[PDB]
RNA sequence: GAUUAAUAGGGACAGUUGGGGGCAUUAGUAUUUAAUAGUCAGAGGUGAAAUUCUUGGAUUUAUUAAGGACUAACUAAUGCGAAAGCAUUUGCCAAAGAUGUUUUCAUUAAUCAAGAACGAAAGUUAGGGGAUCAAAGACGAUCAGAUACCGUCGUAGUCUUAACUAUAAACUAUACCGACUCGGGAUCGGCUGGAAUAAAUGUCCAGUCGGCACCGUAUGAGAAAUCAAAGUCUUUGGGUUCUGGGGGAAG
């Protein structure tokens, strides 16, 4: 037994992106800091390219299938 | 009617399976189908393998004599006939592996 | 799933219920307006501008925050990218197959493949002109794609 | 090959390598997955080789290769490692005379050198150099 | 003054996956056949033998070469391709799914007479090529009979280029698109969390999209075999294409 219009956490949690109710992704954004210039650049959780650090020129972020590695040791921050 | 599911053969996707020889009578059978079982022969009978250890020479390793590796497959015509599988009976033909 | 009796499935994107503005950024209409002409003159797709949009300056979405559709943005400022993104591409590789099917005469899916690409053009063409959004004397059919190809 | 005769006594240089049914057959099960990589080597010696490389695919799981289990290696990691062993042995054989290099071919020296490239692309075992061929040895 | 953005559809993009395809290239044994040596009387073939081959040397052993096809073992209810079909390496050429998307476009779509693209074999025309097997044929044997099931040989083909042919138990004998409804693990591809080692294009735990497939089961279907769909049809109606109407004569 369970209710359709107050659905666990959880459950929703696990389901996959088009099956949850109000339905929404799991992408986010991020500012991440240079390894160096320091920086404060947003980036989208799935980038779908390499980002360079508009300060002086470093990598950032690497592009790949959902998820973005992200560059050495940069800061991330999730903007929510 | 029908007899089986996968009809004696393991084609499941694609529409056509390399055809391979017979073991025995030569015939060409789709390989998936054909029955198989490569097996790990052995080159003297039992008691027969003492009588060449004896007599044996070269080193002793404790490896023996290197044992014989047979490719075997069978195409069903023959196959049967030759007591590989026998005809089961109704439920027992989904058993895989007795 | 076009073209395809037997395979299909589901790619992704679903926009997130809040129909508003991230909170985090700020950008009067304009300012984003800017980059997206810029960014458009400089030669691109209105396809290719929302996704820097996303993953370099966070506008998870123009429309939402603009009120405004990439599009349209970009035509109301004299920066329309002459033929559509939809038409434009499919008519690319609709070409670059005939250059490898010339070196390659005899491969067989290739021309088969082409064909399925040659069928979806004529079928956009179909619609592109019925929206007046494509003068009715279009067609493409060898010289089209060369005329382009200049 | 005698390729030299002292009264009474056959000379002979290196012509081939190789192995045997015993230990090809043997690690041979059907639940792993066989690679093979030909490579044609450049030795100083003005001798040209040809060496085959025999690798197979190692569990790591416990799980006793069964018809559960599964030790592929998707192609594409397959020739992953062609491309390294081979490039690995081309220049292995620049720098060596055949006197050095059969004698490393016939040493598990090959077999840990390939064992350490390749636990980076899958993790291998039972790698061998399945046969070498003099294809063409200058008499200088 | 321009509805949302369809767990509809088209494009962009991102790593990745595949025995998908086209050009190149590249091997590997084996079958033949040839050289170089080596002996010695039998080889080969069958239930038995027989035509067959052989001391102007067979079968045989070692090295090597020529040649045409073929891709073993790994290769499995596993993979890709619209289907037919597709497995040595490497390199190019254009292509594809799935997954990932807080990217665009916003009905663009489902199926389809006409009308086209493909479509193993076998077969056909004109050239190549010709190793193996081999329709017709020539022979042995078997039979009461054997131009048949075995055996010895052999032409067309089988391989290829360029044309043409379109059928096949072209089979899941089960049209495509769509929505629902039982349980369960294991798979192939992608993704997201996590743990151990370790810091691995690996392993495992847990999700989850998409793809073959299986297991259990139905107060659901059937003539039944059986069917997770061959189900949600007398409680008879999601959209569309093709087909049948006792049998034989007959495709
Ligand atoms: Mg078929
Ligand atoms: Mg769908
Ligand atoms: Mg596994
Ligand atoms: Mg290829
Ligand atoms: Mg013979
Ligand atoms: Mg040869
Ligand atoms: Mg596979
Ligand atoms: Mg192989
Ligand atoms: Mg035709
Ligand atoms: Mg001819
Ligand atoms: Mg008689
Ligand atoms: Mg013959
Ligand atoms: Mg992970
Ligand atoms: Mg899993
Ligand atoms: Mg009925
Ligand atoms: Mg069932
Ligand atoms: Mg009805
Ligand atoms: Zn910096
Ligand atoms: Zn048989």
């Amino acid at each position: 037994e369970r209710d359709l219009l107050n659905p666990i956490y959880e459950e929703e949690k696990q389901k996959n992106k088009f099956k949850r109710l109000i339905q929404a992704p799991n992408s986010y954004f991020m500012d991440v800091k240079c390894a160096q210039c320091q920086n404060i650049q947003m980036i989208f959780s799935n980038a779908q390219s390499t980002i360079i650090c508009e300060k002086c020129s470093a990598i950032l972020c690497k592009p790949t299938g959902g998820k973005v590695q992200i560059q050495a040791g940069c800061a991330f921050k999730i903007k929510n | 009617p029908v007899k089986r599911r996968n009809a004696g053969r393991s084609q499941k996707n694609r529409g056509h399976t390399r055809t391979v020889p017979c073991t025995n009578c030569g015939r060409q059978v789709a390989k998936d189908k054909a029955v198989k079982r490569y097996t790990v022969r052995d080159m003297v009978d039992p008691s027969s393998k003492r009588d060449i250890q004896q007599k044996l020479a070269f080193e002793n390793e404790k490896q023996g004599i290197p044992k014989l590796y047979v490719k075997l497959q069978y195409c069903i015509s023959c196959a049967i006939h030759s007591r590989v599988v026998r005809v089961r009976c109704a439920e027992d033909r989904r058993i895989r592996r007795p | 799933m076009q073209m395809k009796g037997k395979g299909k499935g589901i790619s992704g994107s679903a926009l997130p219920f809040k129909r508003r503005s991230p909170k985090w950024l700020h950008m009067t209409p304009s300012t984003v307006v800017d980059l997206s002409v810029k960014l458009a003159k400089k030669g691109l797709t209105p396809s290719q501008i929302g996704v820097i949009l996303r993953d370099q300056h966070g506008i998870p979405q123009v429309r939402f925050l603009t009120g405004q559709k990439i599009l349209r943005i970009l035509k109301k400022n004299g920066c329309a990218p002459q033929l559509p993104e939809d038409l434009y591409f499919l008519i690319k590789k609709a070409l670059s197959i005939r250059k490898h099917l010339e070196k390659n005469r005899k491969d067989k899916d290739s021309k088969y493949r082409l064909i399925l690409v040659e069928s979806r053009i004529h079928r956009l063409s179909r619609y592109y002109k019925l929206n007046q959004k494509l003068p009715p004397k279009w067609k493409y059919n060898a010289q089209t794609a060369s005329a382009l190809v200049q | 090959v005698i390729d030299e005769v002292d009264g009474r006594n056959a000379k002979t240089s290196f012509y081939g390598l190789d192995i045997t049914r015993d230990r090809l057959c043997s690690m041979i099960r059907k639940w792993q997955t066989l690679i093979e990589a030909r490579v044609d080597c450049k030795t100083n010696d003005g001798y040209i080789i040809r060496v085959f490389t025999l690798a197979f695919t190692k569990k790591t799981s416990a799980g006793k290769q069964s018809s559960t289990s599964t030790c592929y290696a998707k192609s594409s990691q397959v020739r992953a490692i062609r491309r390294k062993i081979n490039t690995f042995i081309t220049n292995e054989a620049a720098k060596l005379g055949i006197a050095e290099f059969s004698k490393n071919l016939i040493g598990e020296d090959y077999t840990k050198k390939i064992e350490k490239e390749t636990k980076n692309i899958f993790p291998l075992q039972n790698i061998t150099i399945r046969k070498v061929k003099v294809l063409k040895r200058p008499k200088l």
